[PDB]
């Protein structure tokens, strides 16, 4: 890798400028680079590693879906052929989505997941796998395409397995891992119901555990639980 | 679209 | 170049389609790989080229920027000595913007300039030429700085006299140079007075000459006119 | 900064 030669400090020192600079690809890079060290990642490291990939690939799916709007209608009665060249280049996005989807599951498989133990760790890892299969499955046609939505739906399931069993229902990763799940339900399993369900209980649940805690914990475990909300305004 | 994080 | 396989119209196409997709990386290197059939280029096309590389090397300023600061301020007295990182990541961009600044001058020069006869070619290009040489003196500090600087005045001072001589007050080619002409003055040349006469002067003539014109190109005019005002009063 | 175009 050519981060090899760089220090683990100075990739995550690197990685923090880079996002202050709103540099996403560079981010992402340099997080490639500090896992590949083959240390364990802290808390704010696995952070910066979300982040960095979350923007990058939240980019090229907005750009996805752009390019597939106008295919499609270019596919529609009445329209004029204008060649190749738009499903070229959605083809184009949408192997650099997959490439880099492939890149972080590769990082979460080789091998941050086997040697995550703990909940707030391991639930983070696998939420992250059960999000890049999910935006595998956005872009699938093949005959793997039930394959990739089982493998986001097998990370995710285990990820809520573990998240109910060792963190309270209000903990900031359980809550967003369910947000996740549900959106997965709802958009690529076509299972609204249990995408509602899921959201409803989620946020009833941590509802009745906001009076455990201090201020600044209530502030992040509501803002995630105002997210299931807006879902939930969204499907109702 | 809908939230995700 | 990789885009040598693929033909000019499906070039200009997918540069459409980036821009649609906000994916200005590849509207630039669609661009490049346009201009790099050897034909001369339209009034549409020259505005791809210019809109991608802007938009391109606009980024990569902010982000030099940001970097920048942090640079300085890790450089006053009190701060903790944070180590190589700041400085070699700024670097790092920085390298970046001046490969982008390079790649767009050797389009401007190898052959776009050389061909380019009618006054709305001729001082586009040799307005580009000024905006990418006053981009590297941003970043500049070696020997070449000043010789930087003049290729920029020098650019600028070409598109001015062509213009003055062949184009209406009014035309929008004529005051986005003298716009940029103007921060070139403020921010580069030390010529704060130039800046402002420059400005208010280009304005000037072109209210006088609103008159002669038509909605569209009242409002295409007007437009810039007001950049020409907002900076006359952010410096005054 | 001040507007170019
Ligand atoms: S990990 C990045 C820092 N956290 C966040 O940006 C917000 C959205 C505030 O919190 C969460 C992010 C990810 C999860 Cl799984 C939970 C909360
Ligand atoms: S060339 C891109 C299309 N034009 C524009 O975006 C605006 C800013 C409206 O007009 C001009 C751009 C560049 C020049 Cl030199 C003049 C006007
Ligand atoms: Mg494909
Ligand atoms: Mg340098």
């Amino acid at each position: 890798g050519a981060m090899g030669s760089m220090e683990r400090a100075s990739l995550i020192q690197k990685a923090k400028l880079a996002e202050q600079a709103e540099r996403y690809e560079d981010m992402a890079a340099f997080m490639k680079g500090a896992v590949e060290k083959g240390e364990e990642l802290s808390n704010e490291e696995r952070c910066l590693l979300s982040v960095a990939y979350k923007n990058v690939v939240g980019g090229q799916r907005a750009a996805w879906r752009v390019l597939s709007s106008i295919e499609q209608k270019s596919n529609e009665e009445g329209s004029e052929e204008k060649g190749p060249e738009v499903r070229e280049y959605r083809e184009k996005v949408e192997t650099e989505l997959q490439g880099v989807c492939d890149t972080v599951l590769g990082l979460l498989d080789s091998h941050l997941i086997k040697e995550a133990g703990d909940a707030e760790s391991r639930v983070f890892y696998l939420k992250m796998k059960g999000d890049y299969y999910r935006y595998l499955a956005e872009v699938a046609t093949g005959d793997d395409k039930k394959r990739i939505i089982d493998s986001a739906r097998s990370a995710y399931q285990e990820a809520m397995d573990i998240s109910k069993k060792e963190m309270p229902p209000t903990n900031p990763i359980r809550l967003g891992l369910a947000l996740n799940f549900s959106v997965f339900h709802y958009e690529i399993a076509n299972s609204p119901e249990e995408a509602i369900s899921l959201a409803k209980t989620t946020f009833d649940e941590a509802m009745a555990d906001l009076h455990t805690l201090s201020e600044d914990s209530y502030k992040d475990s509501t803002l995630i639980m105002q997210l299931l909300r807006d879902n939930l305004t969204l499907w109702t | 679209f809908p939230a995700t994080v």
